[PDB]
DNA sequence: TTAAAGTTAAGATGTTAAG
DNA sequence: CTTAACATCTTAACTTTAA
């Protein structure tokens, strides 16, 4: 309000204390295995015993959306010389979400946790200030700084969706165990609720922003302490993420698989 | 189709006993309370026909007779203090009345309630 | 004790029995006492 | 200290005396025709559901409506920590296994409709399994996010994750093309209060409520918290 | 009285020994 | 197979304390 502390400041505090790290340029924590087209990339051929797969795939939710369709997933090869004792973390919908898992677990993932992302609209943030009532503010600006408008009541503040049904606000992220024998798992959990609200754009919700991004990966990072930086991931990382782009994925400990055009 | 009267018909035909009235009303008495500590109408009878069919004061011998369940002392001495129409039950011990004139009696407690000028939630105070 | 059985949380016969049964403490601690 | 005791005998009649009169007040106000916080066109049943007769209620709902249930709620008593905890959150009430949840037949209470079984982090594949193999095809999910007295994220204890959220599932069964069942209504995302033990915010009633007006509504393991307007409700503590 | 820290109880966790 | 016991947490309400 007037000290400036709403309850959208009150959720949006932890913007503050994550900040998106340089580019590492050091030719030994990024990890370029840049090929055409991954369904017709032959995998588990240079990575090796992972302990956290990030699959950052957009979903193709109807004929018209302009992602990759679980057909591109039945054709994906998990086997011993890749992810064995670790986790998949892939992003989720609900039209999709039976089929998700049961192909999961024709793998042998199973699931076990959930983690989404309350999405609010900057865009009806600044609606509904000048609507009490700063203008000449596209969200954008407002994403890249952290000037919000002041919001008590954060539930009108959700985005619209064009669902059939219940309407959408959600960026569900599954994870996936694939529990083996003789090998423990070193976890370092409870760390990180599996909610945090993010604020998003209007009609451009399908990504997170550089600091929820941030989030989710602090989030892994933290979660599984022996897969990141320990004086021994020369080469061989405990860590890959799949599809990525040149905007957070090149990371120091993981393996970065892109996708040629 | 109105749902008042399909709301009757529901709760006549397949609702309990002691949550729908005769005609299928709602009965609210037992909404207000805990679960298993409401007074049936039942309950009430049993109590009423037991007070005449054993002895009076001790309420072990009542509660034999009762519903042998949620049927504690306590609450029945408090009941039937509203029953008779007086809070000093320790000197009516040994004294068995009926119905008809256990109305008369506490239609007697509230007009000498009405007398004495200190009436309290239609219960005289001794 | 006394205030231990007046809570907010607690409906009122619940609390009338606890009196009751504290009445029947007492009443055994002076035939005790006697 | 016999004189302590005595005067504690006097306190206490002074407080029974007190009670007598508060519960006398309010044994008066009942029978003058008090109303309670139940609306007057709820239809409770408090049985068993693995007792029930679901028969009886199949006969009855379409002989008085001349239609079936339209919604299905449903909060089943999973097997979590029974009374003791002794790191968490209890759960104040009997468990049922899958297998008895699924025994009871719900496929037969339903011909067009949509149904919402609130899944715990456990219970997730086996809600959906469950609401698969009824002859519902998984449609939707509405999160109850959980906010505290003041109002920030509550957040409560987990295994991998610290957990702030409640999950539950809606499948639809037939025809949903009708004059019922709106579309495009309400959000998925229930940001609201921590207002007791396993109780779902109220907001999920006027969700289902925005979702078909004025139907036929039907809720299994149901409490007095809820009891909501033209709805069946069958629960055990009822 | 006063606000300013200690202390405690509450939150629909997943995994493993013990019969 | 089922109950009991494990940490690896956060937040609000209650309690004590210096001012
Ligand atoms: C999850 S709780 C109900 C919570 C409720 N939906 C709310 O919003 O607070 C499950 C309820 O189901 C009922 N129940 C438990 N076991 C049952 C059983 N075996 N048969 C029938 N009902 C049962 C009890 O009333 C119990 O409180």
């Amino acid at each position: 309000t007037e000290p400036g502390e709403d309850q959208l400041s009150l959720l949006l505090k932890w913007r503050s204390s994550y900040i998106p790290p340089q580019k590492p340029t050091n030719e030994d924590e990024y990890k370029k295995i840049i090929c055409k087209d991954i369904s017709s990339e032959k995998l588990e051929q240079h990575a090796g015993d992972v302990s956290a797969l990030f699959i950052n795939i957009k979903w193709k939710l109807s004929e018209g959306q302009s992602g990759k369709s679980i057909e591109d997933l039945k054709k994906l090869a998990i086997s011993d010389k890749l992810i064995n004792n670790g986790i998949i973390f892939i992003w989720s919908e609900k039209e999709i979400l039976s089929q998700i898992v049961d192909v999961l677990e024709a793998k042998g993932f199973n699931y076990i946790e959930n983690f989404m992302i309350n999405q609010l609209s900057a865009d009806k943030a600044l609606e509904m200030q000048r609507k009490n009532q700063w203008s000449d503010i596209t969200p954008e600006q407002c994403i890249e700084q952290e000037k919000f408008p002041p919001n008590n009541y954060v539930q009108d503040i959700f985005v619209n969706s064009e669902y059939s049904f219940f309407r959408k606000s959600k960026k569900i992220l599954l994870m996936l165990r694939k529990f083996n024998k003789d090998a423990q798992l070193e976890l370092r959990h409870q760390r990180t609720s599996d909610i945090f609200f993010d604020i998003f754009e209007q009609n451009k919700p399908n990504d997170v922003s550089k600091k929820g991004m941030e989030f989710v990966y602090k989030m892994i990072e933290t979660l599984l302490p022996k897969a990141n930086y320990s004086e021994e991931n020369k080469g061989a990382f405990k860590m890959m993420e799949l599809y990525a782009d040149d905007k957070s994925q090149p990371r120091k400990g993981w393996i970065s698989v892109y996708e040629q055009e | 189709l109105d749902f008042t009267q399909y709301a009757k018909n529901m709760r006549k035909d397949l609702s309990n006993q002691d949550i729908c009235l005769e005609d299928g009303a709602l009965n609210h008495s037992y909404f207000l309370t805990k679960k298993g500590q409401y007074w049936t109408p039942l309950n009430q009878k049993a109590l009423q026909r037991g007070i005449e069919l054993f002895g009076v004061g001790n309420w072990k011998e009542i509660n034999y007779d009762e519903f042998s369940g949620k049927a504690n002392i306590v609450e029945l001495e408090l009941r039937t203090c509203m029953i008779l129409g007086i809070n000093d039950i320790t000197e009516y011990y040994g004294k068995k009345i009926s119905e008809e004139e256990q109305e008369e009696i506490k239609k007697s407690n509230i007009a000498k309630g009405k007398k004495e000028n200190k009436l309290k939630d239609n219960i005289y105070q001794k | 004790t006394l205030e231990d059985i007046e809570n907010e949380k607690f409906t009122n016969l619940e609390i009338l029995t606890h009196l009751y049964n504290l009445k029947a403490e007492i009443v055994r601690r002076l035939a005790e006492q006697g | 200290s016999k004189k302590g005791l005595q005067g504690l005998l006097q306190d206490i009649e002074k407080r029974i005396l007190h009670y007598k009169q508060l519960f006398f007040k309010e044994q008066n106000e009942i029978a003058n025709g008090k109303r309670s916080m139940v609306p007057d066109n709820s239809i409770p049943i408090c049985s068993d559901v693995t007792k029930l007769n679901f028969q009886a209620l199949i006969d009855a709902q379409m002989r008085h409506a001349g239609k079936m249930f339209d919604v299905i709620m449903m909060d089943p008593p999973w097997q979590l920590s029974s009374s003791q905890p002794s790191r968490g959150v209890a759960i104040a009430y009997d468990s049922l296994s899958d297998e008895k949840i699924q025994n009871m037949p719900i496929q037969s209470l339903q011909q067009d409709g949509f149904i919402f079984v609130w899944a715990i982090n456990a219970k997730y594949r086996v809600t959906i399994k469950m609401i698969e193999n009824w002859g519902y095809k998984l449609v939707d999910e509405i999160t109850w996010v959980k906010k505290t007295v003041n109002g920030k994220i509550a957040k409560g204890h987990g295994f991998y994750l610290q957990h702030a959220k409640e999950s539950c599932l809606i499948g639809v069964k037939g025809d949903v093309d009708n004059g019922r069942f709106k579309k495009n209504i309400a959000s998925d995302v229930i940001f609201s209060e921590r207002r007791g033990q396993s109780q779902k915010p109220e907001e999920i009633y006027q969700y289902i409520n925005q979702l078909c007006p004025n139907g036929n509504y039907l809720e299994i393991f149901a409490r007095r918290n809820n009891l909501h307007d033209n709805w069946v409700s069958i629960g055990n503590e009822l």
